[PDB]
RNA sequence: UACCGUACUGCAAACCGACUCAGGUGGGCUAGUAUAUAUACUCAGGCCAUAGAAUCAACCAUGUUAAAGGAACUCGGCAAAAU
């Protein structure tokens, strides 16, 4: 068994885990977003776009 | 299977003697076009020689032959 | 018109044996200083396929006109005796008849008084010349018996496949074989016969 | 209506960045695409019959849905099977075209080789008879 | 690991033997289709030996020779050329139908390169030598070839006058059958 | 007929080498088929040859060469 | 009868493994000898670009053959051979 390939990509799972709405659904996710804002990150979440 | 110290400039030069190339003591020079090659090798236009003027071969007359061209 | 020497002389060349295309006869002690290509070319002459087709057709028509078991001797004599025009040797006639038998156009039977075990290739064979080219090679009664045995084996394998969890016969997806090429090929064929 | 060197793959086409069209895009990747021409009823590929356009395939769907009333159990599965049949039939037309063109080309080259050998032998015989004739003279 | 050069045998040319024979058959077919080809020295020497074998087989002119060359030689346009033009061209030559001229090294791998061509043709690079050299009957060689059992082996035209008196006859034509 | 396109990626290397990357604004491409206005319909403005001969000529045609490589000289 | 997808790749040099990585990656379609999607050769189709060039080193890996013997080898017939 060769390791190293733990990242199996999937857009549904990526948006459903680290998206905006699961971050906003819980209070501590909202303080995660708030300290992302206080640090000054250009990308707030993995699914943000314009 | 591993160097224990760093090789010095003198020791490195002594070890690198096998890497050097020997000079060639003969060259075949075409008087016209100034080309240079070995005496056993064709270096005219059929081989690589963009400077060839054909003066390297000074005589080539062969008009007569007879055969069946297969078509 | 299709008459050529053998290079041995005293015979004529069948399609499939070396000819002699030199215009004048020269003996081999004399021709010893000449390239061999200047007497016989070593390749087939590009007309032996067509002549072999014509000779086989004449052998079949001679076997067809006399509806009797007709061994190699009389089929050779029968093809020769219709106009040394054709079939210079018995070996060429035997080669044509065995090729016709291998393509299921004629068949073979035993020769009485010279049986020599009929599978031995030296055995003379009786040729019957069946009218249509058969789809199979053997006696039709034996082919029918083998087909009944194979059909019963097919039923047995299907029943054994039903006791196990499988279909009786293998089910395959139906395919499409028509295309633009076949439609246009049909149009070309219809115009070709139409002219 | 088609540019056949492009269809067989031996010429460049209109929109050369495609190189493998689906059922649609055959009409617009054709180098001989005429905008003024009317648009066909079904918009088929090449490799299929001339009657393959102007013929709706949903008559097959309704026909085998009507005479077999037990195909109405899973209707969505039935429709998926029908669409899969449509793509598979488009592939089988291509395969039949390729096999037909290959079987034509085999006998065409097989005839042309024998013609070339007949020409070569009839050219050699003239030279040989010329040599023996000049030996006569 | 078997010794091929140093113990006169065929070169290996970095290939398995079936690939090696197929490559030589392709190159001899190419050598007689275009009469001068250019390649590396090892293939050039192997091609020269194979060309001598194939050209002599074409010089026999027999049906078995045609059958053997039919598998050895691929083109069929050039099977005719080997049995007719090449056979008549070298009908009296005792081997050595090909010359080799070295042409330097090639750019992709610095391998030595040789030009291999058929001799005695219009477009060759050195004058050929005659295959035969008519002997003076008033010299030592002719008398050695009389006391010892040697043939005359003189230069000859394609059809000598020794067949002229047979071919002139109108009763030796058979009408063409 | 409408096609949605992404913007082109743009590279505009800086005073220190950074690889500044841009993206043009996304655009939609429309293919509009028009119709002749009134009475002017003549400006659609277009011998034979058999399609069997077309396919047979396009099957004996020489193949397209494989695409050369950007470092390859031909 | 609108909107979104439609290029290219997809057992892979374009995905997951730091790589042009011998690894991992789901479903479907298919011709003949022929008979099973196994096996040998082949159809349609595809490929012979990512180090090349010769040659007899020793030695290493993977195999073929071997006279007379035959587990006597070895911790142990392990490995090969054999059915
Ligand atoms: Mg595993
Ligand atoms: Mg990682
Ligand atoms: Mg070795
Ligand atoms: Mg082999
Ligand atoms: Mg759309
Ligand atoms: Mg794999
Ligand atoms: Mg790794
Ligand atoms: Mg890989
Ligand atoms: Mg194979
Ligand atoms: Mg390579
Ligand atoms: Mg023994
Ligand atoms: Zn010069």
């Amino acid at each position: 068994g060769n390791r190293g390939n733990t990242y199996q990509p999937s857009r549904r799972k990526r948006v459903n885990r680290h998206g905006l709405e699961k971050r906003l659904s819980t209070p501590q996710g909202r303080e995660v977003l708030l300290r992302r804002l206080r640090k000054g990150r250009w990308r707030i979440t993995v699914d943000s776009f314009r | 299977a591993t160097p224990k110290k760093k090789l010095s400039l003198h020791r490195r030069g002594n070890r690198r003697v096998w890497y050097w190339l020997k000079r060639k003591t003969e060259v075949a020079k075409c008087s016209y076009c100034g080309a240079l090659s070995g005496r056993n090798q064709m270096f005219s236009g059929a081989a690589g020689n963009s400077a060839c003027t054909g003066q390297c071969v000074e005589q080539a007359p062969t008009p007569p032959a007879s055969s069946y061209p297969a078509e | 018109e299709q008459r050529h020497l053998y290079l041995d002389g005293t015979r004529t060349a069948d399609p499939g044996e070396p000819r002699y295309t030199a215009p004048y006869w020269v003996p081999p002690s004399a021709r010893a200083g000449i390239p061999n290509i200047l007497f016989s070319e070593p390749w087939p002459s590009h007309e032996e396929p067509q002549l072999r087709r014509q000779h086989a057709a004449m052998c079949l028509e001679a076997l067809k006109r006399a509806d009797r078991p007709l061994t190699a001797e009389q089929v050779h004599e029968a093809v020769n005796s219709t106009a040394k025009p054709v079939l210079s040797t018995l070996a060429y006639t035997k080669k044509l008849l065995e090729h016709l038998r291998r393509t299921r156009f004629v068949y073979g039977r035993k020769n009485p008084d010279s049986m020599l075990s009929p599978g031995h290739p030296d055995h003379p064979r009786l040729y019957e010349a069946l009218p249509f080219q058969a789809a199979r090679y053997g006696k039709p009664e034996t082919l029918a018996a083998a087909d009944e045995a194979a059909r019963a084996a097919a039923i047995a394998k299907a029943q054994k496949r039903l006791r196990n969890g499988k279909a009786p016969y293998p089910q395959h997806r139906r395919r499409a074989r028509f295309s633009i090429w076949q439609h246009e090929l049909a149009q070309e064929a219809l115009r070709e016969l139409q002219a | 209506k088609w540019d056949w060197k492009w269809v067989l793959g031996k010429a460049s086409g209109r929109k050369p960045a495609i190189t493998r069209p689906r059922r649609h895009q055959w009409h617009y990747c054709n180098p001989e695409y005429d905008p003024a021409a009317p648009l066909p009823e079904v918009l088929r590929s090449p490799f299929g019959p001339p009657g393959a356009e102007r013929s709706h395939d949903w008559a097959t769907y309704a026909r085998h849905l009507q005479l077999q009333p037990e195909n109405r159990r899973d209707l969505k599965r039935y429709r998926a099977r029908f669409v899969r049949f449509m793509q598979l039939r488009e592939l089988d037309w291509r395969e039949a075209f390729q096999r037909g063109v290959a079987e034509d080309s085999r006998v065409s080259n097989k005839v042309a080789r024998a013609k070339a050998e007949a020409q070569r032998q009839d050219a050699w015989s003239d030279y040989k008879q010329a040599m023996w004739q000049r030996a006569q003279l | 690991a078997r010794v091929r050069v140093r113990l006169g045998d065929w070169n290996r040319l970095n290939r398995k033997w079936q690939h090696r024979v197929s490559m030589m058959k392709t190159m001899v077919t190419q050598l007689l289709e275009k009469e001068r080809i250019r390649t590396t020295l090892a293939k050039a020497k192997t091609l020269q030996r194979y060309a001598d074998k194939v050209i002599t087989l074409g010089k026999q002119g027999t049906r078995e020779a045609w059958s053997e060359a039919r598998g050895i030689v691929r083109t069929d346009r050039e099977l005719h050329k080997l049995f007719t033009q090449v056979a008549l061209r070298y009908r009296e030559r005792p081997g050595g139908f090909t010359r080799l001229v070295r042409a330097g090294w090639r750019e992709r791998d610095a391998a030595p390169v040789a030009f291999v061509e058929l001799v005695d043709r219009p477009g060759e690079l050195r004058p050929a030598n005659p295959a035969l050299q008519r002997p003076n009957p008033l010299s030592v060689q002719a008398w050695i070839r009389q006391q010892l059992g040697q043939p005359a082996r003189e230069p000859s035209p394609l059809l000598p006058p020794s067949v002229q008196q047979y071919l002139r006859e109108e009763n030796r034509i058979q009408q063409g059958r | 007929s409408t096609i949605n396109y992404l913007g082109r990626r743009r590279l505009a290397i800086s005073r220190n080498g950074k690889r500044l990357w841009w993206r043009e604004d996304d655009w939609k491409k429309a293919y509009v088929i028009f119709r002749p206005p009134a009475g002017q319909e003549h400006l659609l403005t277009r011998q034979q040859r058999p399609v069997i001969e077309q396919i047979r000529e396009a099957a004996r045609a020489p193949r397209l060469p494989p695409r050369p490589y950007p470092w390859e000289r031909r």
